[PDB]
């Protein structure tokens, strides 16, 4: 269900270490941003497959 | 309802115990022999037979899905109970 | 023969060999060494201790789950004993001290213990009995260590007629208080002649001397290839180490020559050839660093 | 458990007890099952 | 029957690669027993690197002894730079594990084993 | 939550944020820690008619 | 039935953004308190 | 009589002194390091029992195994382990240190590591959790508590 | 971290090793009371990568 | 052309790294197994198994 | 078969399928075999000599761009006489596709290295020689990565037993870890869990 | 759907300018970090007094294992051996005999807790809810033969941890 979420890909500039620190840091960011979306959208049903 | 063997060890529910000329004992020595002092085929002895009216009984247990799978029991047999093959209660028709 | 006691395997360290053996004093050298060799078979040891269990933690890893049992014991408590060897096959006995203490002499060491383990072995139906005696005991020797140690001897074999008594003369090796001692002194110069023994070929003829049935009531003697002099020994010593706690007792006994035994059966009637001291002296004295052989007589 | 008791069993501990290790009252592990292969008893009588 | 060589087209390069390689195992051997500090001479270790040689020497294929060459040079690299502990060197040196039995009886002796 | 109202203005003006409104610590705001039974839904292939396991 | 749902209104905002509060007088005030304790010190 | 009370006393004082400051040197081989860590986290905290968190090897007391002891590796753990000052302990947390655990039938995984260090208290677990790996540690302290060297010294 | 380890364990019953989702779906459904408790941590856990 | 003819027969056992003891005193059995009589399914029997003689397995002492 | 069964991706089948066309059609002195799987993947089995120019045109022409090694991987299957079965992983970015490469040897021939097209293979393709004895030619730095240094056979070969032939304990004798062939206290119980009933009838070999 | 982290442009003005010369030469940055360190200083911590006061649990935790019983005294596995067959690391050992009365019992359930990977596939495996994952932690032993549970330690577990066991799997039980 990524396809149904909203969120942002952090893209650095330089490739250096301190820009890998900066989109780590932003991916937690937006996953924050996912995790409100999952919570309001989670719908009813089952949980396995229904294939015994 | 635990036996003692006469070299002073607890025979357990499965049968087992050490025989005198065995060194294994020796592990023993200084600690203490693990036994459950709670038989089972003890304990289900003392539960009585219930008795039904029908020629068929259900069993599940008891609780429900807390219980065994429900298994079906035939009573036509008037010279012995009908015990279930998971929890081992009997039954008996009163006719 | 119970079938819990009937060899399996490839010998190996899972296996059975068939062995249920007591080892007192196997909280030292000879014993640590024999531990090693006995578990490395799968088989059961019974390791009474004396002292701290922690002594005893290296003694852990050198057999299987369940294949040592260490347990409590007393050399003046005879029920101890009776609890140690009464589901043993064999027990050996490498009880010793180079000095005596306020609570235990030499005599309560060398004569007591072994007689009243001999005693209890014997009552509690035991069928082999080893007994670590020293090579130059000799009841008018000019020591309490020999005397009481000959004693001993005398006494171990009048109680156990089937005890296999084996006498080494001075064993060598990593842990040891014969090379190390001359290492460490930085006391002077005789006649005397001496034939060390590696430690790994007396516990392989001790293991042979488990294993072999004839040995039973046997009196070996455990000796080196090579005689060497007091002084050569020492040169050669503070050669192979490039260096440029004691008593009476020790001085006495270094400075008496290793008797000649050839009456009594040696490591070559066991099947374990012996090691000379120049393949393993440099790994003996490796830690004490910061080379011509010593000539033999 | 003072609000909501426990259910009563008959085979269920009545005294707790801590952990064993390092005491004479600890566990130790053993083969429950029996004997597998018997052995041949020789007779008792000689054969003169 | 046609194959695709490793490195060499007949068995003359191969036993010219074999040639390098005990030249340089030989060359060895002296420093592997320096430099780790082992218990054993020059000589034990020679001979044991002969005694794995001619282990080795029934072999008439060039491509397995090619690869056979390939990894005793990888084990001259291994041991060259100190990637082998004291341990790895005395792996070739079974002393702890007690002889086997050869004959017959002591085999029928010890247990069910061929 | 149970600091004085001079050690939360310490703590406020030495970090820059209003901390009292977002405390880490949890309080009597989070579930309890028991629960009513559920009662869980079924599947789509619980039914007793038209459903086949060869479809 | 009886599960774990979002209550019927939905849960409330979350922030994720991010926060620095930009605190702080200028240079040039910054740089006056330190002349101004520089010259009462000299005084 | 006086000695016995002396040497009790004294054993008790260099007990609590050697039980209430251990100085670990934990081995991060795998999950049990990230538990580990969890343990020494602001919620469970082993500093304040006097543990300190990463200790240097060269005056550590008691070694941490926390994770699965391969054939590659069981060398320099012993090496590690033989340039320790007594008195040492070593305890074992997890599966794969105790008797292998997940990878007991692989070729490459020593099953357990009691077969190269002596190991004093064994945590099971997979992993286990930072309140039993503290425990474990309590029973440590309990376990060197009880020691009893100076009457061992005197006795003898 | 340990708040979200509690997250794992009370829908799986492990703090870190949950064999939590299954070919087919997930093992467990989420027990009553879950995504209260994440909708609580996610909602001050912008002020935590804040002070990082 | 880079190809050279090898005609001597295939013998890998110097490479693999298995010891000689488990070499030239095993004995390979090549079967197709037989069907369960406990169930009328054959298509366990579609495959040649190979496989190796059994050797001593013993008890443990501990359990 | 709407809510259990997965839905099927036809336009990616086709476009796979005509890619497949373009690259046999392409490089025909080297590819053996194309085929797309029920789940849309493409695969191209190739002759051995050629996996040094059909990577290179994978990595290279316009209409492919398969920039990204994702993984490299041997298969052991010993019912075959070349019995090992290499595998690469192709990503291209730029169209957002897969593809996979499939190349065959037995123990004693050699594999041109593909260092030259993809840099990570430089390791990859090395565990596969630790892993299973596959010589690649023209290697920079070939040796072991993940046995032990003295281990003597490779492990992921199906013959190879589960447990190895040695195993490691400390010896206070020697004061050293030794090696000592292996023996377990509990063996490895192994399950023979086949049903003797067939599962699926369109997976059904012809009979002989 | 992608943003640029890390591509500011600053200003070059004299204002802008000097605000970046007075961070670096009266360390404002460095100011900031010790503020925020100071007031975490003043945070009550989050440090619990074991073992006086226990973290939170739920009643899925896997911890100890046990063998539970039938609210008659007869025990509830009956060796149908499905624990075994889908233990992931083989820990569990069953040999099964039948008893005096007849029954379907076991003669030998071992768990090896030294392999055991600690998954709940035997509880969840079990058809009748034998075999089950208590709530039990603080179990460490000295040595390792203590880890090896026969069939009378885990009974001794199961007739010790019964009357929270039941509780848990009462509480559970709908979820499953
Ligand atoms: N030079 C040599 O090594 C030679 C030795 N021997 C003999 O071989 C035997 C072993 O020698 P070695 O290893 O070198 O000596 P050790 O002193 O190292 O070993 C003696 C062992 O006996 C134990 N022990 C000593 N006194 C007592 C006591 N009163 N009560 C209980 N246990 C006691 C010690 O344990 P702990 O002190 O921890 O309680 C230790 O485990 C001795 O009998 C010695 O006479 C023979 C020939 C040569
Ligand atoms: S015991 Fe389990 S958690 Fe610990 S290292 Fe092994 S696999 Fe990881
Ligand atoms: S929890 Fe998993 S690994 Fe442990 S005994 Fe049960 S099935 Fe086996
Ligand atoms: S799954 Fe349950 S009933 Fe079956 S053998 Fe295991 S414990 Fe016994
Ligand atoms: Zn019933």
């Amino acid at each position: 269900v990524y396809d149904q979420v909203e969120f942002d890909v952090p893209i650095g500039s330089r490739g250096d270490c301190y820009d890998r620190y900066l989109c780590r840091v932003e991916e937690m960011r937006q996953s924050i941003r996912i995790i409100s979306q999952c919570l309001n959208k989670m719908p009813p049903g089952e949980i396995k497959v229904d294939d015994a | 309802g635990v036996r003692t063997s006469p070299t002073g060890e607890k025979v357990t529910h499965t049968g087992q115990v050490y025989d005198d000329e065995d060194y294994r004992r020796v592990r023993f020595v200084g600690r203490q022999k693990e036994v459950n002092e709670n038989f089972a085929i003890d304990l289900i002895a003392e539960q009585p037979v219930s008795q039904v009216g029908s020629r068929v009984i259900s069993c599940d247990g008891g609780g429900g899905a807390l219980g065994h799978p429900r298994v079906y029991i035939n009573l036509d047999k008037e010279t012995k109970t009908g015990t279930c093959g998971y929890c081992g209660l009997q039954f008996r028709q009163q006719h | 023969l119970h079938h819990a006691v009937i060899p399996h395997g490839k010998g190996g360290r899972s296996s059975v060999s068939g062995i249920v053996a007591t080892v007192f004093g196997a909280t030292g050298f000879l014993g640590r060494y024999l531990v090693n060799h006995l578990g490395r078979m799968g088989s059961q040891v019974i390791v009474p201790y004396r002292c701290e269990p922690y002594d005893t933690m290296h003694l852990r890893p050198m057999g299987d789950l369940g294949q040592i049992i260490f347990m409590d014991w007393n050399g003046r408590d005879k029920d101890s004993i009776r609890r140690a060897v009464e589901h043993s096959n064999v027990v050996i006995n490498l009880v010793g001290r180079e000095w005596e203490t306020k609570n235990f002499d030499f005599e309560d060491v060398f004569v007591k213990i072994p007689q009243a383990i001999a005693q209890v072995s014997k009552e509690a139906g035991v069928e082999k009995f080893i007994h670590i005696s020293h090579l130059n005991a000799d009841i008018k020797s000019s020591s309490k260590y020999l005397r009481n140690k000959a004693v001993g001897e005398k006494e171990v074999r009048e109680t156990f007629p089937e005890a296999t008594i084996i006498k080494p003369a001075d064993i060598f090796g990593r842990e040891d208080r014969f090379l190390n001692y001359f290492a460490n002194i930085r006391s002077l110069g005789k006649k005397t002649v001496k034939q060390p023994v590696y430690i790994v070929d007396v516990t392989k003829g001790i293991i042979n001397a488990i294993k072999d049935p004839d040995a039973r009531g046997k009196t070996f003697a455990f000796v080196g290839p090579n005689r060497y002099l007091l002084f050569d020994l020492v040169q050669y010593v503070f050669a192979v180490a490039h260096r440029p706690w004691t008593t009476r007792d020790k001085v006495e006994r270094i400075h008496t020559t290793d008797r000649t035994l050839p009456h009594l059966p040696g490591l070559e009637d066991l099947g374990v050839q012996a090691t000379p001291l120049e393949l393993k002296a440099i790994e003996v004295l490796r830690r004490h660093r910061t080379v011509q052989p010593a000539k033999t007589v | 458990p003072t609000v909501k008791p426990p259910t009563a069993r008959k085979f269920i501990w009545t005294n707790h007890k801590f952990n064993l290790s390092g005491t004479p009252q600890q566990y130790v592990p053993y083969s429950t099952t029996r004997k597998k292969i018997q052995e041949w008893v020789p007779p008792s009588t000689p054969y003169k | 029957t046609s194959v695709k060589p490793i490195f060499s087209r007949d068995m003359n390069e191969a036993k010219r690669r074999v040639r390098e390689l005990y030249r340089a195992w030989y060359r060895e051997v002296p420093n592997t027993v320096h430099l780790f500090q082992l218990d054993i001479s020059v000589k034990q270790g020679r001979d044991k690197v002969r005694e794995m040689f001619k282990k080795n020497a029934h072999v008439t294929d060039p491509r397995v002894v090619d690869l056979l060459v390939i990894k005793g040079k990888m084990e001259l690299e291994e041991t060259i730079n100190v990637w082998k502990q004291r341990t790895h060197v005395m792996r070739f040196f079974h002393e702890t594990e007690a002889p086997r039995p050869k004959d017959f009886l002591s085999k029928f002796y010890v247990g069910h084993d061929p | 939550a149970s600091a004085t109202r001079l050690i939360q203005g310490l703590r406020n003006w030495a970090s820059g944020r209003d901390l009292q409104a977002k405390l880490q610590l949890r309080y009597q705001e989070i579930s309890k820690r028991t629960q009513p039974p559920p009662k869980l839904p079924v599947g789509p292939s619980h039914r007793l008619s038209n459903n086949y396991y060869c479809a | 039935v009886k599960q774990d749902m979002p209550p019927v209104g939905g849960y409330g905002p979350i922030d994720y953004k991010r926060n620095l509060p930009r605190r702080g007088l200028s240079g040039y005030s910054m740089f006056a308190v330190g002349i101004g304790a520089l010259l009462f010190g000299y005084w | 009589s006086r000695g016995e009370y002396v040497v009790a006393k004294l054993d008790d004082l260099i007990n609590w002194a050697r039980r209430s400051s251990l100085w670990p040197m934990t081995f991060g081989l795998a999950c049990c390091a990230v538990e580990m860590m969890h343990m020494a986290a602001p919620r469970y905290d082993m500093d304040r029992f006097g543990v300190v968190f990463r200790a240097s090897p060269r005056q550590s007391d008691v070694m941490i195994v926390a994770g699965t002891l391969t054939n590659k590796m069981a060398p320099a753990l012993r090496k590690v382990y033989d340039q320790m000052p007594e008195p040492r302990y070593v305890v074992s947390m997890g599966s794969c240190a105790n008797g292998g655990g997940y990878y007991h039938y692989s070729y490459s995984v020593v099953r357990g590591c009691d077969r190269i260090v002596p190991v004093d208290i064994y945590v099971p677990g997979c992993p286990p959790t930072a309140e039993a790996l503290l425990y474990g540690i309590l029973q440590l302290q309990k376990k060197i508590k009880r020691e009893k060297r100076l009457r061992i010294w005197y006795r003898r | 971290r340990e708040k979200m380890f509690e997250f794992y364990e009370r829908v799986s019953g492990a703090r870190m090793h949950a064999a939590y989702v299954r070919p087919g779906g997930v093992h467990q459904d989420l027990p009553l009371g879950l995504m209260d408790d994440i909708y609580e941590f996610s909602k001050n856990f912008s002020l935590r990568i804040d002070e990082l | 052309t880079q190809l050279i003819t090898v005609d001597e027969k295939l013998d890998i056992t110097t490479l693999t790294g298995v010891p000689e003891e488990h070499i030239k005193t095993r004995k390979a059995r090549i079967f197709v197994p037989a069907r369960n009589n406990m169930q009328s399914g054959v298509n366990n029997t579609k495959k040649w198994k190979m496989e190796f003689d059994t050797r001593e397995r013993w008890e443990n002492p501990l359990m | 078969t709407r809510p259990t069964v997965r839905p099927r991706n036809d336009v990616a089948h086709k476009q796979l399928s005509a890619f497949g066309e373009y690259v046999a059609e392409i490089l025909p002195k080297y590819v053996q075999q194309v085929q797309v799987s029920c789940f849309s993947e493409l695969e191209i089995c190739i002759h051995p000599d050629g996996v040094i120019p059909v990577l290179t045109f994978l990595r290279d022409h316009s209409n492919a761009q398969f920039k990204s090694l994702a993984d490299l991987t041997a298969v052991d299957i010993p019912t075959r006489q070349n019995r090992f079965e290499i595998v690469y992983n192709l990503l291209s970015l730029r169209f957002n596709s897969r593809i996979r490469v499939k190349t065959y040897t037995d123990e004693l021939t050699p594999v041109e290295s593909s260092v030259s097209v993809y840099k990570a293979a430089n390791w990859y393709e090395r565990e596969i020689w630790d892993m299973f004895g596959v010589f690649f030619a023209n290697h920079p730095d070939l040796r072991r990565i993940l046995t032990d240094y003295g281990f003597e056979g490779h492990p992921f070969r199906k013959d190879f037993p589960l447990s190895g032939y040695v195993e490691l304990r400390y010896d206070d004798e020697v004061k050293r870890v030794v090696a000592e062939p292996v023996e377990l206290a509990q063996e490895f119980r192994k399950f023979d869990l086949n049903s003797p009933w067939e599962a699926f009838p369109a997976y059904r070999q012809p009979p002989e | 759907t992608y943003k640029y982290v890390n591509l500011r442009e600053p200003s070059m003005d004299m204002k802008s300018v000097t605000d970046r010369a007075a961070q670096t030469l009266l360390w404002t940055e460095l100011i900031r970090g010790l503020g925020m360190t100071l007031s975490y200083l003043f945070r009550e911590p989050a440090t619990i007094n074991y073992p006086f006061e226990k973290g939170p649990l739920s009643p899925r935790f896997r911890g100890e294992h046990a063998l539970r019983r039938y609210p008659s005294g007869e025990e509830r596995c009956i060796a149908c051996k499905l624990c075994e067959a889908v233990c992931p690391a083989q820990a569990i050992t069953i040999e099964a005999e039948p008893r005096a009365d007849g029954s379907r019992r076991t003669t030998r359930y071992d768990i090896d807790m030294t392999k055991c990977i600690y998954c709940g596939f035997c509880q969840e495996a079990c058809p009748v809810d034998a075999i089950v994952e208590g709530p039990n932690f603080e179990f460490s032993t000295e040595t390792h033969e203590e880890l090896l549970y026969n069939k009378e330690k885990l009974l001794n577990n199961g007739d010790k941890w019964e009357a929270e066991i039941a509780a848990n799997i009462q509480a559970d039980y709908l979820y499953r």
